């Protein structure tokens, strides 16, 4: 019980920080660094914490970038491929051999 | 309310337009055909009323337009 | 002259003007046109307006040699294959 | 047309009887229907005209039943639904 | 193409798609950059009624 | 204690607030989310709110300088309301129309009796149609016959026109059109209708001039919408057109606009039915 | 109210459908108007097939001009007055009864 | 690096180690004077610290710009990607000589100060039309021709392989080369076996896709193409099937008939304009040499023309072994019943033959060819 009260005092305490931003990387670069784009910017070139590995950040994904310095933070869980953005515009009406008259 | 100048290439139109500019005391603009369109939608009639009010706002003004079937087809 | 065929109504007339004030900007220099015979044949509007915003990048390129204190220190050369296809207008004396 | 270019052309022809028959089994599943329809006779009626209309006429036969109020569909629906759909095509 | 698990992919040269092919796309070639990356894939392309 | 402790925390809640979409939730307590500035935000969850209420296409309300996501808001929308009924009903009866029975039979099958008798169209299993269109020359019963069904329907009618979703600060359009649906969604069995599409749904876009980029992110939102819905929703939508030939094919799919309506002249039989009835 | 149809178009995305949909408003407001409307063919001509950017814009005011004279809402006390001399590039549903 | 290219003795020859001797010493000499002052007067690291500061003066967030204009005195007008441009300066740790206007250039955060120049990006377009690996056998597959292949030699080989015998009196290698003829007669493979042998980067682009849907657009695909040609390599580019750019019309394109006018002459000013052309080989290729503009094809720009007649009886039974040749054939079949199969028959026939008459015994189940295979395979192919 104590320990509920007490996460809960410094919960309220912690909710006045700032937010971070989203961001989608487009190629990574030598000694931790990487080059990000956001869409109400341009683009940026950055630094990663010392929590996360260059070879885990793959090109054209999502990430967390804080707010004063633009560090990465985390990664987002991912994005939706081209192919089937396309594919369900066109809504091809898929079928199988059991639909075969003659 | 207005003349209008014409003929074959070569003849003295251009040169009339500048004798009666050097002669006359009055304010005198110069405009061209092509000057007037432009890229943007609604840009080239902007530019023809600004055209006229500054020329309404100094009473005796003049203007010369030349090339005038490049707006007029 | 093939690189005065832009995408946008309003281009090329923009275009030699800023040849021609770039030209004007340095003290006396000299200005090459090549393949003439696509940027400008005659006015034959008949029918469906067709081919004309080219014809309004020739009357700015006519307009920009004549009228209203000419280029002055500027010297033009041009050069093509078939001249039985250009404008009267351009090949009069004082352009050409 | 090169022959060195496509390298089999496959060909599809209009269905005939049994074609025809085949697809309305296959397209008149999705319907609750009543027992003895003889399909036959509708696939005889039907002169060859393609695939896709014999789909129209098993979906707008079921239009009949609900006009009615109905749960269930008789072979007099199916009869109607192929009049009028080949009746209504000669026009355009 | 579904039986066999291949990737099926239909073009009709519309604009709707075209931001998801590429940015200008001046030829047409670019959408195997696309395709060859889903190597077992087949393309299809239907002639229009105005044939 | 923990009684007194669990009220403190409300102090983040007065003036600071401004309205945005819930997105995301990448784990607990902590979520992605756009706000109507123009940028997306990770930010953190407050713990006391009710989790079961963050549905997809939720409105929130967020701390304006911590900018925290913070309370969760009651449905709420914009442009056309609701059609209010009344002075929104235009007293135009059926009997005012003669000469249509055909187009008037095909509208009232693939409109109003799905919305009644559901029952039977799941019993026979005839997979109601989601939309309609209408085509033709101009001048022959469109605009009327819409105004009729508005006049004796029972449910929530929405009208819209296709030229109003364009707006002059870019990311309104979507906005309008996810919030309509929002709203016939969660108010009632709706009818939404939209008067000629033509504005929006053409062939050919320009990915340059800026201007196409937004009618393309309209389009591709309504698409995106449209084809949202799970076949349990009684919501239909009447579109209505001039020019059927300028449209884009991809719009035409089915699950989209299952029914073509085509209001053409009328020959000999008609011409004495309308003079009879106008007279 | 007085107004030339080829003053009423500028380059921004909603400016044009806008203005005239503020001057049918203002028209409701004091029912009893009269709009006149010179050179109908600045903004009324066909509608193209095929046709440009840049240019689907002015058909996307005129078919909202469409819609707010006999559309959804009927008109009440407000007549219009139109003039052009050459009525051939008219769209065809302008020119409807 | 070119530190000494005077090693011309290349034997034991006491001249390669006295040569080899005088520039180690020097270098040895050289090498002792830079690290005099690196031990005797450091003063600094001088190695680590640099680095460190340069960074500590470089912030952690650091945004991209575009060149517009730069002035003399080391500093330059510079564009940010919200369309506000400034009037920065320009640091003396950016090796300013690689500056052009278009170049991604990046900036500090707090006073937009140019720090550094950023590399590029490739190009969406340069992959499309590169050949990366050689596609199939050398000339050993062709057969028949024998004669052509002499000239393509002369024409791409030689000068890459042997720039000496045109070096002893003084000529310059042929220009251009083009490939006419029938239908289905080999150039297409030719020019497939010249971009497998050659060393040089391969370009090749369809002359059908020089007409584009909007105004201007040809002409800028031409530039570009041939930028790209000269800024890679020594490079070949091959354009075939180019009289399809006038023989066929489309509704799609914007402009008229005037627009491939356009795209003419813009392709003569690129093939033989007046700036330096440097070196770049082009094939072209076609089966309607009649319809092309006759100003395009002037001794100057396309300096050889070879045609590609049918083939005879001795060049099918030629290309019937070459077909056949991992082929099971049974002892009942004979190529001399095919031959006069028909009266101008062509290579792709034989192909085409040999691969429906391979399906249809697949078909079967037989791994062994027989003759009945053949006779329903030549009905089944050219009789249509
Ligand atoms: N029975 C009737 N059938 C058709 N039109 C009628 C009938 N009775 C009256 N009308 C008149 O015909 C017109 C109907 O046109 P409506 O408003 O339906 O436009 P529409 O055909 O949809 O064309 P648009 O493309 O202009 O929207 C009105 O002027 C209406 O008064
Ligand atoms: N002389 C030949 N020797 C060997 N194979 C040949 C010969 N001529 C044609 N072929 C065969 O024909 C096939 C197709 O030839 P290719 O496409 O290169 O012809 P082409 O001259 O470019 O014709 P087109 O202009 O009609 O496309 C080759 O892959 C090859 O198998
Ligand atoms: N007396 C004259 N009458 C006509 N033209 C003259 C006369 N004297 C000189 N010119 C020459 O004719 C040209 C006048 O330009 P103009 O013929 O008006 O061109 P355009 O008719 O194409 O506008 C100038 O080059 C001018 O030097
Ligand atoms: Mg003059
Ligand atoms: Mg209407
Ligand atoms: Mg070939």
């Amino acid at each position: 019980l104590n320990a509920k009260v007490r996460l809960l005092r410094e919960e309220l305490q912690l909710l006045q920080e700032q937010g971070s931003y989203v961001g989608e990387v487009v190629r990574a670069m030598d000694k931790k660094k990487v080059l990000v784009k956001v869409h109400p910017e341009g683009k940026f070139v950055v630094d990663v914490d010392k929590n996360i590995d260059i070879n885990d950040v793959t090109p054209n994904c999502r990430v967390a970038l804080r707010n004063d310095s633009y560090t990465l933070h985390k990664i987002l869980p991912n994005k939706v491929d081209p192919l089937v953005s396309l594919m369900m515009v066109e809504k091809v009406p898929d079928s199988t051999y059991e639909m075969i008259g003659g | 309310k207005g003349v209008l100048m014409y003929g074959p290439p070569g003849t003295g139109k251009t040169l009339l337009a500048r004798a009666c500019a050097a002669q006359t005391k009055a304010t005198f603009l110069k405009l061209a055909g092509p000057q007037l369109v432009q890229m943007f939608i609604g840009d080239g009639a902007k530019l023809v009323r600004d055209a006229f009010a500054l020329a309404k706002e100094k009473a005796p003004s003049i203007i010369f337009i030349d090339e005038l079937d490049a707006i007029g087809t | 002259g093939s690189e005065l065929v832009q995408k946008y109504v309003g281009e090329g007339a923009r275009m030699v003007r800023e040849l021609f004030e770039m030209a004007r900007t340095k003290k006396a220099c000299l200005i090459f046109f090549d393949e003439i015979d696509a940027i400008g044949g005659a006015r034959f509007d008949d029918g469906a307006g067709g081919d004309n915003e080219v014809q309004r990048t020739m009357l700015e390129l006519i307009n920009q040699l004549d009228g209203f204190d000419p280029r002055g220190n500027i010297k033009v050369l041009m050069a093509t294959n078939r001249p039985d296809t250009l404008d009267p207008a351009l090949m009069r004396p004082g352009r050409l | 047309l090169r022959p060195g270019r496509i390298d089999r052309k496959i060909e599809f022809p209009p269905p005939n009887e049994e074609a025809r028959l085949d697809i309305l089994k296959i397209h008149s599943r999705k319907m609750n229907l009543t027992r003895g329809i003889n399909l036959r006779k509708i696939a005889e009626l039907m002169p060859g005209a393609s695939g896709a209309e014999v789909k129209g006429v098993c979906t707008e036969a079921g239009m009949y039943a609900l006009r009615e109020r109905r749960v269930h569909v008789t072979q007099e629906d199916f009869e109607m639904a192929v009049a009028k759909v080949m009746q209504k095509d000669s026009e355009k | 193409a579904h039986h066999t698990d291949c990737t099926f992919i239909r073009v009709s040269g519309s604009e709707l798609v075209q931001k998801f092919i590429g940015e200008g796309a001046r030829m047409v070639r670019e959408l195997f950059v696309m395709a060859r990356e889903h190597a077992p894939s087949i393309i299809f392309m239907d002639e229009i009624d105005s044939i | 204690e923990f009684l007194h402790a669990q009220e403190e925390v409300k102090r983040i809640q007065s003036i600071p607030l401004v309205i945005g979409q819930f997105l995301e939730a990448v784990d607990q307590n902590t979520a992605i989310v756009g706000s109507t500035t123009g940028s997306n935000y990770y930010v953190r969850i407050l713990s006391t709110i009710d989790r079961e209420l963050l549905k997809p296409n939720a409105s929130v309300a967020l701390h304006k300088h911590s900018n925290a996501l913070v309370d969760v808001l009651p449905p709420e929308a914009d442009s056309s309301i609701m059609m209010l009924t009344s002075d929104q009903k235009p007293d135009v009866m059926y009997a005012d129309i003669g000469g249509m029975d055909i187009q008037k039979q095909e509208v009232r099958e693939a409109v109003e009796l799905p919305l009644t008798h559901f029952e039977l169209y799941k019993q026979i299993g005839i997979d109601p149609p989601r939309g309609v269109l209408m085509y033709g020359p101009p001048g022959c019963g469109k605009t009327m016959l819409a105004k009729a069904v508005a006049h004796h329907t029972t449910a929530a009618f929405i009208r819209v026109v296709g030229s109003e979703f364009v707006q002059k600060y870019l990311g309104e359009g979507p906005r309008m059109v996810r919030d309509v649906f929002r709203l016939a969604k969660e108010n009632a069995p709706a009818i939404i209708f939209i008067d000629e599409i033509d504005a929006i749904a053409t062939k050919r876009f320009d990915a340059q001039t800026g201007a196409d980029r937004e009618v393309q992110r309209i389009l591709l939102e309504l698409l995106n919408q449209m084809d949202g819905f799970d076949q349990n929703v009684n919501v239909k939508v009447i579109m209505a057109t001039n020019r059927a030939d300028t449209l884009d094919p991809a719009l035409l799919r089915p699950g989209r606009l299952d029914r073509k309506i085509e209001f053409p002249l009328p020959d000999r039989r008609q011409k004495r039915l309308i003079f009879s009835t106008i007279t | 109210l007085k107004v030339v149809s080829s003053s009423i178009v500028d380059k921004y995305i909603g400016e044009s459908a806008r203005l005239i949909r503020e001057m049918f408003n203002y028209a409701r407001d004091h029912q009893p108007c009269i709009i006149f409307m010179d050179e109908i063919d600045a903004i009324g001509g066909r509608r193209f097939s095929e046709g440009t950017s840049a240019d689907r814009e002015i058909q996307r005011t005129l078919m909202e001009l469409l819609n707010q004279m006999d559309g959804f809402d009927t008109l009440h006390r407000v007549k219009m007055i139109m003039a052009t001399n050459r009525p051939d590039t008219l769209d065809p549903a302008l020119l409807r009864p | 690096a070119s530190k000494l290219p005077l090693v011309t003795p290349h034997t034991q020859c006491r001249l390669k180690l006295l040569k080899l001797e005088r520039i180690k010493d020097y270098l040895l000499m050289e090498e002792e004077f830079i690290r005099n002052q690196e031990q005797m007067k450091p003063l600094e690291e001088k190695q680590e610290e640099e680095r460190s500061k340069v960074d500590d003066l470089r912030g952690t967030p650091m945004s991209v710009g575009t060149l517009e204009e730069i002035i003399d005195d080391n500093h330059a007008i510079v564009s940010t990607s919200v369309g506000s441009e400034h009037y920065v300066s320009i640091l003396s740790f950016v090796d300013k000589d690689l500056l052009e206007p278009g170049c991604s250039v990046l900036l500090n955060h707090k006073v937009h100060a140019v720090i550094g120049v950023l590399m590029d990006d490739t190009d969406p377009l340069v992959t499309v039309m590169k050949v990366e690996k050689a596609p199939q056998e050398t000339y050993a597959d062709i057969g028949g021709l024998d004669n052509q292949i002499q000239e393509i030699k002369e024409s791409v080989e030689l000068p890459l392989t042997h720039p000496e015998y045109y070096e002893e009196m003084g000529i310059k290698p042929p220009k251009g080369v083009i490939l006419y003829g029938p239908p289905g007669t080999g150039k297409t493979l030719l020019a497939k076996a010249v971009a497998n042998q050659t060393s040089a980067t391969f370009l090749r682009v369809v002359g059908s896709e020089l007409i584009q849907k909007y105004l201007g657009d040809g002409p800028k695909l031409v530039r570009e193409l041939f930028r790209v040609a000269e800024e890679h390599a020594p490079s070949i580019v091959f354009i075939d099937e180019i009289d399809a750019i006038g023989t066929k019309r489309y509704d799609s394109n914007s402009g008229g008939e005037r627009e491939i006018q356009r795209t003419m002459l813009e392709l003569l000013n690129q093939l033989d304009g007046f700036d330096s052309r440097g070196d770049v080989k082009v094939i072209m290729a076609t089966n309607r040499i009649e319809t092309l503009d006759p100003a395009l094809i002037r001794p100057g720009r396309i300096d050889r023309k070879i045609e590609f007649p049918l083939p005879d009886e001795k060049t099918k039974k030629r290309i019937f072994q070459i077909h056949t040749s991992r082929m099971t054939l049974a002892d009942d079949v004979t190529l001399d019943d095919l031959i006069m199969a028909k009266d101008d028959l062509s290579g792709a026939d034989i192909k085409a033959i040999c691969t429906e008459a391979g399906l249809m015994a697949l078909r079967e189940r037989r791994m062994k060819v027989t003759n009945e295979d053949f006779k329903k395979s030549k009905e089944n192919v050219l009789y249509k």
